[PDB]
């Protein structure tokens, strides 16, 4: 050991008697100083801490003020096509979400190893797919902080960021519904319209931010915030290496980015991807809503204004083309209310799989993630799987 | 000093003894409704939770050890254990091999014990033989606790029940005398097993504990407590512990019956249903009357025979005011 | 969860009962006349949440409703050290500030027009308490307003928390001594009435009762009201220790007085502490014996309840349960039996099972003991009659010759007759009856 | 880019409960009175863009436009230590200080008067916001400028923003006090009605839950109004703390509001809060058992809402987002949901998923919290309904009867007719249909007429 933390530090960072207990507390003395300088070597060349602070910071999403910041400007980026997207305009507008937003309080060390990575774009991927935070480990650090635990932490930035994309797109969808019901006031008929697509992106923004909230508090952060202790609390370098490998594993599986995980993450993954689907058809209907009830605030602004003036305040052939308006946006409201149910319960059934998965899954994050998407119980109501889970395993180790 | 014996054992007393009575009280206030469901209907996670509510709720917050209390749900009720466990090399040995286990899915209240976590090298002392006998001071003291908060219900739903009829006060006061009959009776048993066994037993242990000279000492002064409070708390004489048993579901009945009856008449063939109500009552009466007679004549045979000085105590207690005494006689 | 106590404090005298009940209660279960706990009370097995409720996340208010017909009590609560303790909302000052005249039936009208912030009160404190047992009711019988209101206050008491038990400790007025109240008589028949009705068990705690502990036990020869007072308030402690004190037994007032109330009407209790001692008297540290203990609990001249001495009824005890702390020795014990039998000194209800329980507890840290071993004895026993038949009975001679009628008679309750009165004493003989029989095998039939 | 919050400070006691606010949420950022960073204030981790924007690369400056009839209530802001954290641009006083009388009409006019400089601050605001979430209107429902002035700024906020969130902090007068503003109950209508028809999300605070709260805990007879005035606006911030303090989930307005509000027309929520404590009581370190917590927090008297008993109406929660400020577990505060769905504390939609989303955010290490544990639940419940119908009826009941109508005949809005009072009652009225059909499956269509018409037949 005391060799290992020799070459570590240098490319990273009674004998008379009885002869075979004469050196052995000696060489383990020697062994624990050497292993104590190489650590600290380490740490004090690679940053080691530092690194483990900036990957706890983007890649675990603790910088929750820039996770927010780079999820709300990607949203309308990120429901374009991904072979539009630009790394080099993903990067710019993570740097420009950073300085809206905490993060650009965040220290230029700290702040310079967060950055948006962009996935090889394909036609039809959209941002979430593609968008991820990454945390570049190098030299002793990268002991620690090695390509598989750079990989999970990665993963997990990934995933949050993707969850939350969909959570903020259903929840601008569900703020244009609501903001227009103010115009949509004057057209009652289509307020319907508007109230469905605000309920399908509410139910879509819930399951998106519970994903996100449990894979980057409960996985990411505690894990995060373990390696930090550990790297901390480490007595030698190949100590500080293992228990950041063991925190960035932990992290991959309760952010469903382990191999175990990948069902989990899979099922995680379908349920944000339906969740997007809830919010693009949302916004969809918010927007038509929106157009119409703009269409019959203008027809009946324009009809006050002629009274006004003394003109007849409409044609017979223009009352009659703003009575069809009406008429047609009124037989919309119903069809759009219907599309908004059907993609909500879509997205629910798929949210209720996904909750059934990781009340059923090892990693505690996703049985979080569960407990969220079911508060009211909805999911609880749906998928038996987060009911049970907590009531079966308690009641065996208590009967010995 | 390392494996502070003394600070486990003081955590032990507070919960397996149900030394923490307002621990028991939140406890058992929180969990209520969920210990009432059958083993099989019962969510662990809320036994669990109600378990940290009454940690939290108690002053066992301020016991460093209280994460070593655990919930144990046990997987046969405690009467059934210990009359098997008598029966071992008796004549019931094949009278219970042979009794059916009870359709009767085994309530968390009957299965609710303390388990206790020892880490090495505590868990020399803390055993699974000493927990095991934690667990069933733990759970007999709980249907203690369940039995007299029956008899407290009935209480309070009789003389709700006074207050809304003043015509039913009449038909009332038989079943508020075999209530008190059954309150006096469980209150001087929980007071026999807590005041007279389990504590008495605890401070031997701590005296002897004290006057340990080697871990063996310490053990064998533990094991010697427990088997002292297993012994005092009538639990080691089969023929009393299914006289208690009979009696404490005799209880629980007759406080199930009149909170149907007090709840029925809240909500409200009535003259009917009013003679029917006194006529269980009576039965109740006639059937808790005959197991106490029988429990006290059991304790007077012991007193005589084995010289078990104890249970003359017991006798005492339960005959107190000279309420069997005739009967005894009789 | 505790079982808490609502205290209701009925007019002038009622309300320093209750205000010195509550600072009692506060110090054993180290709470400061402020409602923050004492750094003293590190003794966490006391049940706070028994006399205290929270009325937020960080104040512990007493459950003290403070009812009185005259403001200069309702002022004098708010000007006490326990101004704190009691919901503001839970205090109830009549506007006219002209009391009940010492008249029964005005206490009572006036209770009927502070019903609905007594009940809010009631409610106030239900709410906040996680496992609400029930109210009690201090109040004295004598005056015209505590009597009165107290008995209002135990009503709503009844309808506020009807599924909850309310055991009270009421105090009933002295039958012998002539009131300077003429209507105390009435009075003490309508506190025995509302103790009789809406009560599970009433503890009687006799003024001339207190006034005797304190000159044979407490060496106070000339007893102060205040110090009548503060007896009442410790007879109400010791009535209620069951459920301020957790244990393995007895846990709710509920199954305290289930033990010791038979029948709905065989309610009436009399109690019995030793030693007693005075405030000023803390300074002999009297070294009592279990037989010392009780004997002075069944002597009359210690008891709070003032029992004359019938010498051919078998007056008896329905239930006594005695919370013996500190040093006892078993042989003591036994000699305290073998005494108590060869004097007779107690007698017990041949009708039904009954035993002391025993519970032990460590003492609070923040109340000092002034004896090295204590024990409260709560017990119904039918020398309780004695005080409620005599009370009847006067109540009957006051409203035969309608005697400070005047005064109840401007309060609408009394305005055209005081049949309230008169429904009160009959109340009374009926409890009085009812603990008698209580003494004998027949009380399975009593109200019959 | 952060979702910023633009600060509508209408009327006297509207503004004067802004500013206290916006001082709530600088001293929780670590940003001074003046609109300065602190030295000290090193943990960047707080979300300042949430409710205050830059003006430069270390000025914050509140996205606060102060509006009022009175200009006692404007100088005293321009007077208090938050002077340099509000746009003096963004503050307007009416120069004949004479305030609205007490009127919600006149409340309103000069909300119209002052329309120009409150829609120029929101907007500048809105422009220094790369992604701006909406506007939140603080006011007082009591007086008579600030509801009117209050509901001026709403509609323009739901004009000039059509696609981003408007959430609401609306304070409901106290009830237990007798309001010395007898025509209350038509600013409070007013303020219900804008808060229902063109904010996205409402929190309630009824001041007599204060009130209550102050006469039970703190032994006061009498809760002074601005007791539960500044309760009101504790509870408001509780409400916020996830939008202000971003977390793992619902760090944007937007994304606040969304988990809150499930329908665009039910949006009026209710709030609940536990345990709550009063700033006075930290001396006595209560030892609260769980138990007791659970308890208290259904205990009226410890609960920050007074939720009026809507008999028509079988209220359940539309949506729900818990705004969690202190220590979090995300998996705690999950937990914590879950049994209060065991308790049916919440009844959800049927016809999709719903449940109450749950942030975990860092508490500000600035601000001493004198609660171990808190926690605030933003919930859209029909119940809170009950209060604005109330209002409504109030309302109603007073303009019928001309009380203290001479102090709005002089404004434009009320000088021909009450017509703006009918408007306010109807949009209080859609607001509490919108409410009862999102605990319906047929919440899909809440909000449109047709549901309006078969909940008031």
């Amino acid at each position: 050991l005391i060799g290992k933390s020799i070459n570590f530090l240098h490319q990273v960072c009674d004998l008379f008697t009885d002869l075979e207990n004469a050196f052995q507390g000696k060489i383990d003395a020697a062994y624990f100083e050497t292993s104590k300088y190489l650590l600290d070597v380490l740490n004090k060349k690679y940053s080691l801490l530092d690194h483990m602070q900036a990957m706890r910071r983007y890649l675990l999403l603790g910088q929750g003020d820039f996770i927010r910041h780079l999820m709300d400007l990607l949203k309308p980026e990120l429901v374009r096509p991904a072979t539009t997207l630009y790394q080099h305009n993903l990067t710019g507008i993570l740097e420009t979400a950073v300085r809206a937003t905490n993060a650009q309080f965040d220290s230029p060390e700290i702040l310079r190893r967060l950055d948006v990575r962009l996935l090889e774009v394909s036609p039809g991927d959209t941002g979430w797919d593609v968008f991820s935070l990454d945390y570049h480990v190098d030299g002793p650090i990268a002991t620690v902080f090695t390509r598989e635990c750079m990989s999970h932490y990665l993963r997990v930035f990934n995933f949050l960021w993707r969850a939350k994309r969909m959570e903020y797109i259903l929840t601008d969808i569900r703020k244009g519904h609501m903001c227009n019901a103010k115009l949509l006031r004057n057209m009652p008929e289509f307020s319907g319209v508007l109230h469905q697509c605000h309920i399908l992106a509410s139910e879509m923004v819930h399951f998106i931010h519970q994903m996100q909230y449990y894979i980057t508090f409960e996985v990411l952060e505690c894990s995060w915030d373990e390696l930090w202790n550990k790297v901390q609390q480490a007595q030698d370098l190949d100590h500080i290496i293992a228990a950041h490998e063991v925190f960035l594993d932990t992290i991959i599986s309760r952010c469903l980015l382990d191999s175990d995980s990948r069902a989990l993450l899979n099922q995680l993954r379908a349920v944000f991807d339906q969740i997007i689907e809830l919010q693009n058809a949302q916004d969809a209907i918010y927007r038509a809503a929106l157009e119409e009830l703009q269409r019959r605030l203008q027809f009946e602004e324009k009809k006050k204004q002629r009274e006004i003036e003394g003109q007849w305040g409409v044609t017979a052939a223009e009352e009659e083309e703003e009575n069809k308006r009406i008429g047609e946006f009124k037989e919309s409201i119903p069809k759009m209310c219907s599309q908004l149910r059907i993609l909500t319960h879509f997205y629910q059934g798929i949210v209720q799989q996904f909750l059934v998965l990781l009340t059923t899954s090892s990693d505690e994050s996703l049985r979080f993630l569960s407990f969220r998407l079911d508060f009211n119980e909805h999911y609880k109501a749906r998928e038996p799987r987060l009911r049970v889970s907590l009531g079966t395993r308690g009641r065996r180790s208590s009967h010995t | 000093e390392e494996k502070e014996l003394v600070a486990h054992l003081r955590s032990i007393k507070r919960y397996f003894l149900m030394d923490q009575g307002d621990f028991f009280v939140h406890f058992m206030d929180l969990a209520e409704e969920e210990l009432r469901k059958p083993v099989e209907d019962i969510t662990p996670p809320r036994l669990e939770a109600l378990l940290e509510l009454a940690l939290r709720m108690s002053t066992a917050n301020t016991d460093p050890f209280k994460d070593d209390l655990k919930i144990d749900l046990m997987p046969h009720d405690l009467i059934t254990q210990l009359l098997r466990v008598l029966a071992i090399e008796t004549k019931q040995e094949k009278a219970m091999a042979h009794a059916d286990p009870t359709e009767l899915a085994l309530s968390g209240l009957e299965a609710f014990s303390f388990d206790y976590i020892v880490k090495w090298p505590l868990s020399l002392i803390i055993n699974r033989k000493a927990l095991t006998r934690y667990q069933m001071l733990f759970r007999h003291m709980f249907y203690c606790k369940h039995v007299e908060r029956q008899l407290c219900s009935v209480w309070i739903s009789n003389k709700t029940a006074k207050q809304h009829s003043l015509h039913s006060a009449q038909w009332f006061a038989g079943a508020f005398t075999l209530r008190q009959r059954m309150l006096n009776f469980v209150q001087n048993i929980q007071y026999y097993m807590m005041f007279e066994v389990m504590e008495p037993t605890w401070h031997i242990l701590e005296k002897n504990l004290k006057s340990a000279s080697n871990i063996d000492d310490v053990l064998g002064h533990h094991t010697g407590f427990l088997d002292t409070c297993l012994k005092d708390c009538m639990l080691t004489n089969p023929e009393l512990l299914k006289v208690f048993s009979k009696l404490m579901s005799v209880c629980v009945m007759f406080t199930n019956c009149m909170q149907k009856f007090t709840q029925s008449m809240k909500l409200d063939d009535t003259v009917q249903l009013v003679s029917g109500f006194e006529a269980t009552i009576n039965k109740f009466d006639k059937n808790f009357s005959a197991h106490l007679l029988d429990l006290l004549a059991r304790l007077s045979i012991y007193s005589t025979s084995d010289c078990e000085h104890g249970m003359a105590s017991v006798i005492s207690r339960l005959d107190f005011n000279g309420f069997y005494t005739e009967r005894l006689e009789r | 969860m505790p079982r808490e106590i609502i205290t209701l404090q009925l007019g002038q005298c009622g309300n320093q009962i209750g205000f010195e009940f509550w600072k009692q209660l506060c110090a054993e279960h180290g709470i400061s006349p402020e409602g923050i706990v004492e750094e003293f009370a590190t003794e966490g097995t006391d049940r706070k949440d028994v006399f205290f409720y929270q009325a937020d996340d960080e104040h512990y208010i007493p459950r003290a409703v403070l009812l009185d017909l005259e403001p200069r009590v309702i002022h004098s609560i708010l000007n006490s050290p326990y101004a704190k303790l009691y919901n503001p909302e839970n205090i109830y000052l009549s506007e006219h500030g002209g009391g009940a005249g010492n008249n029964w039936a005005s206490g009572f009208s006036q209770g009927e027009k502070i019903h609905e912030d007594i009940f809010d009160i009631i409610d106030r404190e239900a709410d906040g308490s996680d496992s609400l047992e029930g109210f009690v009711l201090c109040h004295s019988i004598a005056g015209g307003t505590g009597s009165g209101l107290g008995s209002y206050l135990l009503e709503r008491l009844n309808d506020r928390y009807p599924k909850k038990l309310v055991q009270t400790y009421s105090v009933f007025p002295n039958q012998d001594e002539m009131s300077d109240v003429v209507v105390q008589p009435y009075n003490s028949l309508l506190t025995l009435k509302r103790l009789t009705q809406n009560a599970d068990c009433v503890v009687v705690l006799d003024n001339t009762a207190l006034n005797r502990i304190a000159t044979d036990r407490l060496h106070i020869q000339n007893p102060s009201f205040s110090q009548i007072n503060q007896l009442v308030s410790t007879i109400m402690s010791a009535s209620t220790t069951t459920l301020r004190y957790p244990g393995y037994m007895n846990n709710d007032l509920i199954g305290l007085i289930a033990s010791l109330i038979p029948t709905p009407r065989l309610h009436f209790l009399m109690t019995g502490y030793t030693p007693l001692t005075t405030d000023q008297s803390v300074a002999s540290v009297r070294k009592t014996t279990v037989l010392d203990v009780m004997r002075r609990l069944l002597q009359p001249k210690n008891v709070m309840v003032s029992t004359g001495r019938d010498r051919q009824t078998n007056h008896c005890y329905i239930a006594i349960l005695n919370i013996i702390q500190g040093e006892v020795d078993p042989t003591q014990v036994h000699k305290s039996l073998q005494r108590i039998r060869e004097r007779k000194l107690a007698n017990f209800i041949p009708w039904g099972p009954a035993s002391i329980q025993v519970a032990l507890s460590r003492k609070s840290p923040y109340l000092p003991s002034a004896h090295r071993v204590s024990g409260l004895m709560m017990a119904n026993h039918t020398s309780i009659s004695s005080l409620f038949e005599r009370t009847c009975r006067q109540y009957d001679k006051l409203r035969k010759r309608e005697a400070f009628l005047e005064q109840f008679r401007k309060e609408d309750m009394f305005k055209d007759n005081f049949d309230e009165m008169d429904t009160s004493r009959e109340i009374v003989q009926q409890l009085i009856d009812e603990y008698h029989a209580a003494t004998r095998p027949d009380y399975i039939s009593w109200g019959t």
